[PDB]
RNA sequence: UGUAACGGGGCUAAACCAUGCACCGAAGCUGCGGCAGCGACGCUUAUGCGUUGUUGGGUAGGGGAGCGUUCUGUAAGCCUGCGAAGGUGUGCUGUGAGGCAUGCUGGAGGUAUCAGAAGUGCGAAUGCUGACAUAAGUAACGAUAAAGCGGGUGAAAAGCCC
RNA sequence: CCCGGCGAGGGGAGUGAAAAAGAACCUGAAACCGUGUACGUACAAGCAGUGGGAGCACGCUUAGGCGUGUGACUGCGUACC
């Protein structure tokens, strides 16, 4: 259950290595707007490949 | 009179603390881990001043031997007929010799054979 | 003053040819030990390679002498259940016979990155032939 | 000018606020700015407007030029922690820390 | 154009010109020192090795310098037996310029 | 040290050390171990000793120029401008005034002088005849302090 | 548990017996340099200087000699806003505890020398108090009665209002 | 005045000898946590040092090399109480 002695930090900073957050590659641009957005993904406009879909 | 022991005792393990630098992690941090490594490392240095005039000797006479090889003697039979015609040439010497200026060391070879054989 | 130093890049290192036909495997282990640590050499450093590549050629006619042509077991544990297995001579020298060269050597090479660094300097092959003809290998004899 | 912006006492742990600061460091300004609108943290509305407030201080403060910011030194230093009181079982009690930050942009052309 | 002499216990190799660090002598620092023990003069291959202290050449050397070592901290320690020990070491030297082996 | 005596927790239990106090040195907020009481520290010189060592810093007072032996020292009025120009005709600047008797004038007109004291014979005191640069003295002064040692 | 009863490689000598000559090999001994203790032998005994010899592993313990901190006198002195204490570096220096100098910070104190007095020196006591780590962004988020959608509000709504 | 939620927090301006004196306020240490720069490190086993030591990087220079940092490889080395 418990540790016989603590971690070093190096030994932490080695466990830690993995937890780095990816970035989107980019975002993708519409047609007529030019809002940038996610993949198929509507806009913040409600724009999704050229065509109005909420009001 | 009460005397605070603040600034002797910061003092007494900056001194410490200056001597573990380079230590790995808490040995050149922390004072109680970084006195026990000043301490073991003075014990190391005295050690080790004892047993490098100790390695220094056996390298050169390594050296000595392999030049001495290339030569036709031994060791052996070259510091014995070195002996044998009385010369002072220490191992030190005999190793700069062996490696940096080989003409001596053939002169001393064929000198040294003179005398034993 | 300060004694002589070898520096790793200024090493000039030569190529020598064996032919192992015929020798005892000990004196010859020891004498390709010899050469590979660079014990030969005046510029001789403890923790520096000194020493020169070595091509054995025939690895297959290497001799034994007494009765370890039948009795020379070779101990290795695989690191599982209880699997230790072992060969003699015999069937090492059929299955396998750069590993015998290659085992006498490794065991007489120091223990540490610098004994497998001089340890690649060893180069035995079983056939006549080798395919290093273009770095010149004089021949040792021994 | 290299123009710092702050957040200090920021109500998040340092660790998952340099999360996100990791992503940003070197990154030109707009690509730092929507790559914080697109990511799913709250250290990232956290450090987008520090962000923002940044490249705001040297729009008005200092000379001009928005386009040609670059996020050059983002860091997070861990700040105060405040104490709680946690009940266990069996009678015994915990501490629990509050865990603050402060959130450091620095943007400059250069 | 080398020499190889005994100056302070051990032996030393010694070119024209070059400055050494021997053993403190009892010298002054604007004398010249000659030593008359030369063990061996090698010039281009004729190397003259002695049955010891071979004949006539003679190392000239000018003392420039008096200073000490490095401070060496001597620590002695034996452990749960509740004893240590601290001490200081400066070693004194001297430092000649040859300036001449002689034939 | 305020508080009670009670233990803080058990003697066998817990993970804690043993305890029986919060009064205890080791602890803070309660306290010392050898605590100091209001003593003594004079410590007795014999008659011999006393006389003896103000003879000798006489003996070498009288050997190092620094005592000046007056035949009559008066000051009419307490005031200390006077005395100030007294001893400063007299060349002197840090003066101990051993008067033959203490007369209540010459002793009003010195109390604000800072380097210049006014004593009787009896009041002679060994260190402040080592402290100040320059003993004078009035001939009956030396008189008394010759019958009252010697 | 894995050869596993030369440390190993390996050895038919690299084994054993005898004889010998070399050499390696310790902090032993010698060489060179330095420091200290003890005892003799002189110079005129600043109780030193020198010459000689010898000693110098150390626990419990005994003996001797010191460094440093706070406060008192010297000291209404001396240093100090052209910068004190404290902090933080660097360089010198001493056998050691230490000391001196100086860069940056700091912004008002410090203290020679020789004496004196100790709340005088910490790494350990499952020491005490505060701060901060680790496990670790891990377990958990407190009844398995259950939520879904629309509209509003708002900078923002799974949880608020309808 | 500007960003921000007619927020918190910040950046200027201003006061002041000083705002790394801004009320979480004289000084501001250590543990602890970070950012940058130099060197090392992804075939190499263990009190993490010490002796030897290449290469690299900054400084210089009497132009030979020294100093500072790091340190591959290598001998020895199983903390303290």
């Amino acid at each position: 259950a418990v540790q016989q002695n603590k971690p070093t930090r190096s030994k932490r900073g080695m466990r830690r290595s993995h937890d780095a957050l990816t970035a989107v590659t980019s975002l993708s641009v519409d047609k007529t707007s030019g809002e940038k957005h996610l993949r198929h993904h509507i806009t913040a406009d409600g724009y999704y490949r050229g065509r109005k879909v909420i009001a | 009179a009460r005397v605070k022991r603040g600034v002797i005792a910061r003092a007494r393990h900056k001194k410490i603390l200056k001597q573990a630098k380079g230590y790995y992690g808490a040995r050149s941090r922390v004072y109680r881990v970084a006195f026990q490594a000043v301490i073991k490392a003075g014990q190391y240095a005295y050690r080790d001043r004892r047993q490098r005039k100790r390695q220094f000797r056996q390298l050169w006479i390594a050296r000595i031997n392999a030049a001495a090889r290339q030569n036709g003697i031994s060791y052996s039979k070259f510091i014995n007929g070195l002996k044998k015609a009385s010369v002072e040439i220490d191992r030190k010497i005999l190793a700069d010799i062996a490696v940096f200026d080989k003409v001596a060391f053939t002169a001393l070879v064929e000198k040294a054979k003179a005398a034993l054989a | 003053m300060k004694t002589f130093t070898a520096k790793p890049e200024t090493v000039k290192r030569d190529w020598y040819v064996v032919d192992a036909t015929g020798k005892t495997l000990g004196r010859l282990a020891t004498e390709l030990a010899r050469r590979l640590r660079g014990k030969h050499k005046a510029e001789y450093t403890p923790h520096v390679d000194t020493g020169d590549y070595i091509i054995v050629l025939n690895a297959d006619k290497v001799a034994v002498t007494g009765n370890k042509r039948t009795d020379k077991v070779y101990y290795h544990h695989t690191g599982h259940i209880g699997g230790i297995k072992q060969a003699t001579f015999e069937e090492m020298i059929a299955r396998r016979p750069e590993r015998v060269i290659e085992i006498a050597v490794k065991g007489m090479l120091p223990k540490g990155p610098l004994g497998r660094a001089m340890f690649r300097k060893l180069k035995v092959y079983a056939g006549n032939e080798h395919n290093h003809a273009a770095q010149q290998p004089q021949v040792l004899d021994i | 000018m290299e123009t710092i912006a702050k957040h200090r006492h920021a109500r998040s742990s340092a660790q998952k606020v340099r999360l996100v600061a990791d992503l940003i460091r070197g990154k030109k300004v707009s690509q730092a700015l929507d790559i914080l609108t697109y990511t799913n943290k709250k250290a990232a509305v956290l450090v987008k407007k520090v962000l923002e407030s940044a490249i705001a201080n040297a729009e008005h403060n200092d000379g001009a030029d928005i386009d040609d910011l670059k996020v050059t030194k983002i860091f997070v230093d861990e700040g105060p922690s405040m104490k709680r009181i946690m009940p266990r079982a069996k009678g015994r009690a915990d501490r629990i820390l509050k865990r603050t930050s402060h959130i450091t942009v620095v943007v400059s052309d250069r | 154009m080398y020499a190889v002499f005994q100056s302070g216990g051990k032996q030393h190799r010694v070119s024209e010109g070059q400055t050494v660090r021997l053993e403190k002598l009892d010298i002054a620092t604007g004398e010249t020192v000659e030593f008359a023990e030369v063990l061996m003069i090698a010039n281009g291959e004729e190397v003259k090795i002695g049955v010891p202290f071979v004949d006539g050449g003679v190392i000239k050397a000018e003392v420039v310098a008096h200073g000490r070592g490095e401070k060496v901290k001597i620590v002695k320690f034996r452990r749960r037996k509740h004893y240590r020990k601290q001490q200081g070491h400066r070693q004194w030297f001297t430092d000649v310029k040859i300036t001449g082996i002689s034939a | 040290v305020t508080g009670s005596g009670k233990k803080p927790w058990r003697q066998k239990g817990t993970g804690r050390a043993r305890s029986g106090s919060i009064k205890s040195p080791i602890w803070r907020s309660g306290g010392v171990t050898f605590a100091a009481r209001p003593q003594d520290h004079s410590q007795k010189v014999n008659k011999k000793m006393y006389r003896g060592a103000l003879k000798s810093i006489l003996s070498e007072l009288v050997r190092q120029d620094r005592l000046i032996v007056v035949e009559k020292f008066s000051v009419e009025a307490p005031k200390t401008k006077l005395l100030a120009q007294k001893l400063k005709d007299m060349a002197l600047e840090d003066v101990l005034i051993i008067t033959g008797e203490l007369d209540e004038n010459l002793f009003l007109a010195a109390r604000n002088l800072h380097k210049v004291d006014v004593r009787d014979a009896t009041g002679i005191d060994p260190v402040s005849l080592i402290a100040f640069d320059k003993v004078v003295m009035t001939a009956d002064a030396v008189k008394q302090v010759e019958e009252m040692l010697a």
